[PDB]
């Protein structure tokens, strides 16, 4: 009732309003602006619930910000101003809280979501009918498709459409929304109706409002500032405030006017540099005009200046003619509705938010109804059409029908325009017109007229981001609607002309059409297209793009021909006007219903008339003397659009062929008969060479010859579809087949021509071209042509010579042929030979592949063939990789996987990858390798001579015979057309006879090989098909008459060095062949020109190798001439550690070796009573998927800190002797900082050095016996250094001295500490040291024997260890000890300083105190166990729960029982009142295998101590160790637990068993490292455990629950798929593309130093270390289903399991420190630039 | 000279062990020349190919590479027309521990599969790309030359 | 199963390797035994090269074989 | 004897020089036709520097050939 009309008077008076009556400054359109969204935003919601109550049903009713009411009053309290503008009112509508899920329930409506940035699109490769039908999150269900390939795209910028959920249409297979899986108030009549009134009154307040908005129209904005000029010199002011009047927005609810402004338009035509210049020329007075100004225009458009007064606006208004910008003046009131509409949209957008469901359903379907509804209101809305018949009356033609839709304006009564239709009659469908088929322009149309119809008209008078919203509201939410998609489809086919002229000629930013976005969603649906299909409105669309097309074409040849666009198209509206034309008519056809109809006849002439303006568009012509100074460019258009035509036609193909109905023969011959009338329509020039034989005159090395034919190829194509005889009764009575096939063959013989680089002379765009041509990605070109060419031959069965003189003169041999001109001087010079082999090469073609003339059972089994085939000729070269094999087979073979995928199971066998970083390979099967003819056509690109060996060594039984088999040619009749037997008669004529002994005499005169192989191939090959024809013993006449045999036979007694082994034997093989099968009518003829006795002794020569003597004599010379070298060798001699450059100089300087020095993330507490932790024996590597990857809080804060502290660095060197003077200039000439460098030898990472000693143990008597027994003094082992000198010592004090100063590897806590000196570096290099071994030892747990496993292929390690503690030695006995006065590491009460040390104290005990080792050990295994037995004996949280912790304990594995001799020790150690059960005997088990677990490491580090020790004091360099008389692997490989302490005990303690070690007192030893020892982890430490499938984490992300980190954890970070995983930590970062792609997890919440980051999309790990900004990627340990790694792996969406070998390396890589070794040495060259 | 001594071992490790298919051994009156051997491997296109070659050493051996030469007609990508086999890398800031052996088995490597970057025969790089046959057939005949080159030196 | 490996100079290497060990490895187990890096050193087997992705039977490698080691040249 | 020399720009220059004439007669005779320095330039032949000490027939360059000029 009244709120239609309350409405309209609020809207139309926004300028009524005193607020915004004023122009304001820039900085005063931004709250304006605000104010008008949060107006037009409370206002609208309040209308559009009842009354202004409904509110809370959709917004929260009460949000943050409470304490000025959350909801309006009134209607009063809605509109006003005063409260806006004070801030008063609160943003009630916003919904930007965590609670929004997106969770919306459809059932067969289509989901609609919008694809916001970086969300997943899941394309399945086999459910999808289409490539366009993609799946949202919340829709898609992973268990519908097992075992599919679906491929996941991450949504992008430029990537915009929408979920397909419940489309039965879309999907091949029914599917299930995973929501599936799992008092309204909107539904009444009321709220409908109230919300149709609020939508209708919306939309046609925007449509009156731009529809008088003809100012920015780029057909008009010319003239109207022209005329704004002229009024503004010749002084007359009147009629321009008429003008501007007129042009102003009217409504009807001094003189000059006022309240004006100035707004540009955004555009393509310039970029920023020249819009800023603009800018500054047309108002100096704007303050930064060249900086705020120009970044508005990138999103639409913008306000430069606006005041009352025009006369100064005015004058910067003529800053249009500056740069062409189309600035347009308009009023303030105008700008204020604009603004109002583009807030109106805004809101219409928000709407569809609304979590609301039942709203969400009503919106929706009301606002496509008004869309859809009739458009009203017409007549009384202001018709702008007389304002430009009177300003503009010029450029208004009154009788011309198109005078409005020239103009982008309606028609008379606000009626949509006509369009350029054309229908075409039925009279003109006879025949293929050569210039563009009659056609007549009707001068009435019905249009619906609604309001969608307008909205898409007015698309060229809208901005970037007004069009973009307007699309994103409209096109989405109608496309989706299934009761409004028949109807939008409907209503933007029948202004369909109108849309795609206006993107075409009248459009300021053409590419921003919503044309695209219409075709896409609309088109692209099996329904929509029959629909189209069913009328003739597809008609209309071809004919609109045909009429698009026809304003480039020229006339050449006395057929229409395209051009490329010359003329200029600064706005480039031309080329997208092609695109999107071509891409419609492909779309439009690959969904036909009914295959017939693009063949009926309106369809097909049309269809024809489309493509037939690119049918041998691009010409070339043969540059000779001078090369072309610049590449040509203006082929790349010719082949886009070609290449769009091709896939039409390929579309069709493959339509006709899905479709289980046939098609009407009629059709088809029809169809034939067309092209082939319109084909010979052609003129050429004829010549006559004898006095009955015209062939055409054409050099192809002189004039214009074109490469792509697509006419051609669809008259090959239409004669397959049909029988020969059928097509032959199709061509035209009076037409000659020559005609239209020597295009088809002059394409060929270019491509030849080219291929031999006769055409070099031309740029390197040429061969793009030719190769282009060859193995076309989207069609089989060059195949077609051969077709053709068969075609021709075949159906000449009156003047076969006549074939053959005209094939052999394109290729320009008819001068030598014919004895013209010599062979040596043809017009090809020296490339004759090549010429003649492709010449071979291409009759062999004619004659052999018969596919396209054979009756399959099914088009299936078709293309199951030509897949195959295809396979089989990319594969048999060698064993490739399925990356590279999908890069072989053309593109248009490949797109239906499945059946890709089956050929390639069946046609080979998969060979498993070897090494660790290797695609799966398929090796072609043998019984195949009998099937490979290497000339056919599918071998092209290879030579013949190499494919023959490769095929023969494949054949042979041995290598004896690699050069003695013979290729038989692949010529058969199997399955063969009737009409199509006969192809063998132009090979068995005179004149081809003829020609082949013409080449067979050349070859032998001038003695040339290049073509003799293909030429006897052929000869067989002609053999064979004889013999097919005829039968057995048959050969064909025309060779007995002219004697080839003789020719043979002097190929056969050759000398053995004019030919080849090949080529003689086979020859021979054809003489013998050919000979048996009559002996008597050719043996007459040898004798009659080589006399009788070479006959007479060749059969004597037959039946009885030539090298075989040749072998016997090079080994011979061989034995001769080595005999002579060593007698020279004899009379000669009869007559007479490494430096980088002191070589053999035996210098003393010291050898400083380079080293890296830096934490390690490996060192972590493990807490007690934890089952996972100690129970779990470790056999070797492991990974569990069945558990997520998680980190516990004290274990982050434990990498964290290793990455922070100090204590845990640890030194890992190349071992790289240097001397010290070497390294200086090293140093100095290559720049690099002593504090970080790269080896000189292994280019590796390195930051501190050590130099090594000359150890030697002569004169002393040392051994590992003494180091057990007696004290391991370090000086008692120094003593193995040999004297020094002073030059020599003080030498050793300044390197000692500078490494302490220059290096930062030292931590600087224990420098700033208080009594530091020199003397204590010591320690802290034990400590390093001890770090070291224990990495050795965490990394040998990962192997299967761990008991010895610290003992092999360590040899790089133990050689570090060794350096280490001779340099440390060194130190030490040079500087001297510090008498152990300073700890480097107070035992603070709070904080642990190093997670090993027990083992560290053992160090320190060992090489310092001067006492025996085996009494060391004993006491810091006695002081660790019993502080480990008091710890879990008197813990907590067990008492109750031993008999739960030991059932756990038993269900990871097996407990150790106690026997009562160490139960009565154990309970000696210590005994607990809380054993609650008749036998405590489970808590004692429990401590035992605690202890001995904890323990384990201690021990194992302790023998690696005992092995570098003996490695200091080997004998000899082959000694193995041996203990007490017993050899440590031998006495340890099956030694397992209890046994395993046990013997380890007795080998390196003084006690003899654990038991005997219980039972010594408590000894107290005040050693700083012996209180309070820390507990370290037990079990294997390695990286996370991933999951057996890298899909999960793809397709299954919701499912999987994974630590996650909280920087930038927000905007919908719960369904993007950007996130890497950390494998150090299992923390998932997520990348949001902002702050150097986050790389913050290493300065923060990880380990710092270096880290490995997983990426599931691209299925590659990422390394990255910290020192430098350097990260390198390699292919993630996920292993495909078809055997690829690396990126390959994920696209296509394929199955990719986990391989654990290369996990496994990659967890070695990372444990030992190799990370930033790996990384340096990756880049090579490249890691200079970081230093 | 510590090239001299250099020559001397390097002729010691030769007469204790030469590589298979390789020899070599100096001049008396001028030990810095030599006369070497290579014979071509059994799978190569080369089978039973025994090529010589001449190297003149620079006096400095130990900083500067010896100047390499054939003396019989070679057809392969890697040597140049002249027969002057080009080493570029073994005069580097940093070369590796080698020996007139190490560099002989080197260009026996070499002789079976080339290396199409940086050629020095430029026909025979485009030969051995594509279009085989001259290629092999001039590999065969260069085989016969060098049988055929009896040297009576 | 074991072979001999001769370095530059001509020291010879004594390495156990599988049948059916890769050449990358055994590259691994050179560096492993001395220290020059996998990516620095080629193997040649009766003078031709030895790829990475075959194993050492495929090559025909038999007991106490022995593998050299050559030059870069890639001027 | 015309062989093809491709500049850093695109361009592309045939010179009618004999074998026995030496690379840095090359560079003098694409001076001589162009005014580029020679010695700033290059000349790389697939991949491989050329030596103005040697000749076209050292190198065995015959018919077309494409040499990549580089400054
Ligand atoms: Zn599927
Ligand atoms: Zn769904
Ligand atoms: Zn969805
Ligand atoms: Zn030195
Ligand atoms: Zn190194
Ligand atoms: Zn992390
Ligand atoms: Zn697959």
């Amino acid at each position: 009732g009244s709120l239609q009309g309350h409405i309209r008077r609020t809207l139309r008076s926004i300028h009524n309003l005193p607020y915004f009556r004023y122009t304001r400054g820039p900085t005063e359109r931004a709250d304006m602006s605000r104010a008008l969204k949060e107006f037009i935003y409370r206002y609208l919601y309040f209308v559009i619930s009842n009354s202004g109550e409904n509110l809370p049903t959709l917004f929260n009713a009460h949000p943050k910000q409470k304490l000025l009411t959350v909801f309006p009053d009134s209607l009063e309290d809605a509109v006003d101003i005063d409260k806006i503008t004070s801030q008063q009112t609160i943003p009630f509508y916003k919904i930007d809280e965590s609670r929004i899920g997106d969770v919306h329930k459809h059932t067969g409506r289509n989901c609609g979501r919008k694809f916001k940035i970086g969300e997943p699109l899941y394309r399945c490769h086999e459910c999808g009918c289409d490539d366009t039908c993609v799946l949202c999150i919340h829709c898609f269900n992973p268990k519908d498709h097992v075992n599919h390939h679906v491929c996941t795209d991450i949504c992008t910028e430029f990537t915009s459409g929408i979920c397909d959920c419940g489309d039965e249409e879309a999907w091949n297979s029914p599917l299930h929304c995973k929501a599936e899986e799992q008092e309204d108030v909107w539904n009444d009549s009321v709220n409908i109706a109230l919300v149709e009134l609020v939508l209708a009154e919306v939309f046609d307040y925007f449509i009156d409002v731009f529809n008088q908005n003809i100012e920015p129209l780029p057909t008009i904005q010319k003239d109207i500032t022209i005329k704004l000029r002229e009024m503004t010199q010749q002084g007359k002011m009147y009629e321009r405030a008429q003008f501007l009047n007129d042009l102003k927005y009217e409504n009807d609810y001094k003189i000059d006017p006022e309240n004006y402004t100035v707004i540009i338009y955004n555009d393509e035509y310039h970029n920023y540099s020249q819009a800023t210049t603009a800018l500054r020329q047309g108002v100096p007075d704007n303050v930064h005009i060249d900086l705020l100004t120009s970044r508005i225009d990138g999103e639409g458009r913008a306000m430069l200046k606006c005041s009352q007064d025009l006369s100064s606006v005015l004058g910067g208004f003529f800053a249009v003619q500056t740069n062409g910008l189309s600035a347009t003046l308009t009023s303030w009131s105008e700008y204020l509705h604009q603004e109002t509409c583009k807030y109106i949209i805004l809101w219409i957008t928000h709407c569809l938010n609304i979590p609301n469901s039942s709203f969400q359903t009503t919106f929706r379907n009301m606002m496509g109804k008004t869309l859809c509804s009739e458009y009203l209101n017409a007549t009384e809305c202001r018709d702008m059409t007389p304002v430009v018949e009177k300003y503009f009356s010029n450029k208004f033609d009154k009788n011309d029908p198109y005078r409005y839709i020239d103009l982008s304006i309606l028609a008379d009564g606000n009626q949509i325009p006509l369009g350029h239709h054309k229908i075409l009659p039925e009279s003109s469908t006879h025949s293929l017109s050569p210039l563009i088929n009659d056609v007549e322009t009707p001068t009435s149309r019905t249009y619906s007229n609604t309001r969608l119809q307008h909205i898409l008209y007015f698309d060229n008078r809208y901005w970037k981001r007004l069009r973009k919203d307007i699309q994103n509201v409209i096109i989405p939410t109608l496309a989706s609607s299934n009761l409004y998609k028949p109807i939008f489809c409907q209503q933007v086919v029948e202004i369909f002309n109108h849309i795609t002229r206006s993107v075409a000629y009248m459009d300021r930013e053409p590419q921003l059409t919503a044309i695209r976005e219409c075709v896409v969603q609309l088109f692209t649906c099996p329904t929509n297209a029959k629909n189209i299909f069913e009328n003739q409105s597809f008609l209309d669309i071809v004919w609109s793009i045909i009429d698009i097309f026809k304003e480039f074409c020229k006339v050449e040849g006395g057929v229409l021909i395209w051009q490329r666009v010359q003329k200029s198209n600064l706005t480039k509206s031309y080329s997208i006007s092609f695109k999107q034309g071509l891409y419609t008519v492909e779309t439009l056809l690959s969904k036909v219903h009914d295959p017939n109809i693009p063949l009926r006849p309106k369809e097909i002439i049309s269809l024809l008339t489309l493509c037939k303006l690119f049918n041998g568009a691009w010409k070339i012509k043969r540059k000779e003397g001078e090369h072309v100074l610049h590449e040509d460019q203006n082929f790349i258009s010719y082949l886009e659009y070609t290449t769009s035509i091709y896939s039409i036609i390929q579309t069709a193909e493959k339509v006709s062929e899905k479709s289980k109905d046939s098609i009407d023969s009629k059709l088809f011959l029809n169809a034939i008969r067309i092209i082939s009338s319109f084909l010979g329509n052609r003129s050429l020039t004829y010549k006559l060479i004898y006095d009955s034989h015209e062939v055409i005159k054409f050099s192809v090395s002189h004039e214009r010859v074109a490469f792509m034919n697509p006419l051609q190829t669809m008259l090959s194509f239409l004669i397959e579809k049909v029988s020969l005889k059928d097509a032959y009764e199709a061509l035209e009575d009076c037409s000659d087949f020559l005609k239209i096939s020597d295009f088809s063959l002059r394409s060929v013989v270019l491509c030849s021509q080219i291929d031999v680089g006769f055409w070099v002379r031309n740029g390197m765009s040429v061969l793009h071209q030719a190769s282009y041509y060859k193995n076309n990605p989207e069609l089989g070109s060059y195949s077609r042509d051969i077709h053709l060419n068969q075609l021709a031959i075949l159906w000449e069965r009156d003047d076969i010579p006549r074939i053959i003189y005209n094939i052999l003169d394109r290729w320009e041999l008819l001068d030598w042929f014919t004895g013209e001109v010599d062979y040596q001087h043809t017009v090809y010079e020296d490339k004759i030979s090549f010429i003649i082999q492709q010449f071979i090469a291409f009759i062999y073609q004619i004659l052999t592949e018969r596919q396209y003339f054979k009756t399959f059972s099914s088009l299936k089994d078709r293309r199951m063939d030509q897949i195959k085939n295809s396979i089989i000729y990319n594969l048999y070269m060698k064993p490739l990789s399925y990356s590279k094999l999908l890069r072989s087979v053309p593109d248009y073979l490949t797109e239906d996987t499945t059946e890709f995928d089956e050929a390639l199971e069946e046609v080979s066998v998969f060979v498993e990858p070897k090494g660790l970083a290797d695609n799966g390979v398929f090796k072609l099967k043998a019984s195949l390798y009998a099937k490979v003819d290497p000339l056919k056509l599918l071998n092209l690109e290879n030579e013949f001579e190499s494919s023959a060996t490769i095929i023969k060594s494949h054949l042979a039984k041995d290598k004896d015979e690699i050069a003695k088999v013979v290729l038989i040619p692949q010529v058969s009749i199997k399955q063969l057309d009737k009409d199509a037997l006969n192809l063998g008669a132009f090979t068995r004529n005179t004149v081809f006879a003829k020609v082949v002994y013409k080449l067979l005499q050349v070859c032998l005169d001038m003695e040339d090989s290049t073509f003799l192989n293909e030429l006897l191939h052929l000869v067989h090959g002609i053999f064979r098909d004889d013999e097919l024809i005829n039968g057995k013993d048959s050969i064909p006449e025309a060779y007995l008459s002219k004697p080839i045999c003789n020719l043979l036979l002097s190929i056969a007694n050759a000398k053995s060095d004019v030919f080849s082994e090949s080529i003689v034997r086979k020859a021979d093989y054809l003489l013998e062949k050919m000979i048996m099968k009559k002996p008597n009518e050719l043996f007459e003829s040898l004798i009659a020109s080589f006399g009788n006795q070479y006959v007479n002794d060749y059969k004597d020569k037959k039946l009885r190798t030539e090298k075989e003597r040749k072998r016997r004599l090079a080994k011979k010379h061989q034995a001769r001439l080595l005999a002579k070298f060593n007698n020279q060798q004899t009379k000669f001699m009869k007559e007479h550690f490494t430096c980088a450059l002191c070589q053999d100089s035996s210098s003393t300087d010291f050898f400083v070796i380079p080293a890296y020095h830096d934490h390690s993330p490996i060192f972590r507490p493990g807490n007690i009573f934890n089952p996972n932790e100690f129970m779990p024996m470790w056999d070797g590597f492991y990974n569990d998927d069945e558990k997520q990857a998680y980190i516990d809080d004290d274990v982050l804060e434990a990498l964290k800190e290793n990455g922070s502290c100090g204590s845990r660095k640890v030194f890992v060197s190349c071992n790289h002797h240097i001397h010290h003077n070497c390294f200086k200039r090293y140093v100095q000439k290559k720049r690099f900082s002593s504090n970080a460098f790269i080896c000189p030898l292994c280019q590796t990472f390195s930051n501190c050095t050590l130099p090594l000693c000359q150890t030697s143990k002569a004169n002393t008597g040392l051994s590992l016996d003494m180091f057990l027994e007696s004290e391991l003094s370090l000086d008692t082992l120094s003593r193995l250094f040999k004297p020094f000198t002073e030059e020599n010592y003080r030498t050793i004090n300044s390197i000692f001295s500078l490494m302490i100063s220059q290096c930062q590897g030292f931590d600087k806590a224990v420098r700033k500490r208080a009594n530091f000196s020199h003397k204590d570096v010591s320690l802290i290099l034990s400590v390093h040291w001890a770090n070291t071994i224990s990495m050795l030892e965490i990394a040998s747990r990962l192997e299967k024997p761990y008991s010895i496993s610290f003992f092999r292929s360590r040899e790089q390690k133990y050689k570090t260890l060794k350096n280490i503690l001779v340099c440390i030695m060194l130190f030490t006995f040079v500087i001297g000890k510090p008498s152990m006065e300073f700890e480097p590491y107070p035992q603070q009460p709070d904080t642990v300083w190093n997670q090993n040390q027990l083992f560290q104290y053992i160090v320190r005990s060992a090489l310092f105190s001067p006492v025996s080792l085996r009494q060391t050990v004993t006491e810091a295994l006695t002081t660790f166990s019993r502080q480990f037995l008091r710890d879990f004996l008197q813990g907590l949280s067990d008492a109750e729960q031993v008999t739960k912790l030991y059932a756990k304990a038993s269900k990871i594995g097996d407990v150790l029982k106690v026997s009562e001799q160490m139960l009565f020790a154990l309970r000696t150690i210590s005994d607990v009142r809380m054993e609650g059960l008749d036998s405590e005997s489970i808590i004692y088990d429990l401590a035992y295998t605690f202890l001995l677990k904890s323990l384990l490491p201690t021990i194992r580090r302790c023998l690696v101590f005992i092995k570098v020790l003996h490695e200091l004091v080997k004998d000899s360099e082959n000694e193995t160790l041996v203990i007490n008389g017993h050899e440590v692997e031998e006495e340890l490989e099956f030694e397992d637990t209890a046994e395993f302490v046990n013997k380890a005990l007795k080998m390196i303690t003084e006690k003899e068993s654990l038991v005997d070690l219980l039972t010594t007192q408590e000894s107290i030893v005040s050693h700083p490292y012996l209180e309070n020892i820390p507990y370290e982890y037990c079990g294997i430490i390695k990286l996370i455990d991933l999951s057996k499938y890298l899909n999960t984490y793809v397709t299954q992300s919701k499912e999987i629950k994974l630590r996650e980190e909280r920087s930038q954890h927000m905007k919908n970070a719960d369904n993007r798929l950007d996130f890497k995983i950390c494998l150090t930590c299992g923390v998932k970062v997520h990348l949001r593309a902002d702050r150097h792609e986050m790389t913050k997890h290493l300065n923060k919440n990880c380990f710092k130093p270096f880290g490995a980051f997983l990426m599931p999309n691209s299925s590659e790990v990422c390394l990255h270390l910290t020192q430098p900004p350097s990260n390198i990627f390699i292919s993630a340990p996920y292993l495909n289903s078809h055997g690829e790694v690396g990126r390959n792996a994920m696209r296509r969406g394929d199955l990719t399991t986990l391989n654990l070998k290369r996990y496994e390396h990659l967890n070695r890589l990372w444990i030992n420190n190799e990370i930033p070794g790996y990384i340096s040495r990756v880049m090579g060259d490249e890691f200079r630039v970081t230093i | 000279t510590p090239a001299r001594r250099r020559l001397m071992r390097d002729f010691k490790r030769m007469k204790e062990d030469a590589p298979p298919g390789v020899s070599a051994s100096p001049l008396p009156d001028n030990v810095m020349v030599w006369n070497a051997m290579i014979i071509g491997p059994a799978d190569t296109p080369y089978e039973d190919g025994t090529f010589r070659l001449l190297l003149e050493f620079d006096e400095e051996y130990p900083n500067k590479p010896p100047h390499v030469k054939f003396l019989s007609e070679m057809f392969h990508p890697n040597v140049y027309a002249n027969g002057e086999i080009c080493l570029d890398i073994l005069q580097n800031r940093w070369t590796p521990t080698y020996d007139v052996a190490s560099i002989l088995t080197s260009i026996q490597s070499l002789f079976n599969d080339p290396n199409p970057a940086s050629p020095a025969n430029v026909e025979a790089a485009t030969l051995f790309k594509d279009h085989k046959s001259q290629y092999v057939k001039r590999v065969k005949e260069t085989v016969e030359k060098s049988w055929e080159d009896d040297m009576d030196d | 199963m074991q072979i001999f490996v001769k370095t530059l100079t001509g020291k010879t290497i004594t390495l156990e390797v599988e049948p059916s060990d890769t050449i990358e490895n055994v590259k691994a187990k050179i560096q492993d035994k001395e220290g020059i890096p996998p990516d620095q050193q080629r193997l040649i087997f009766a003078g031709k090269q030895l790829e990475d992705g075959r194993t050492l039977s495929d090559y025909n490698i038999q007991k106490e074989s022995t593998l050299h080691l050559v030059l870069r040249l890639r001027g």
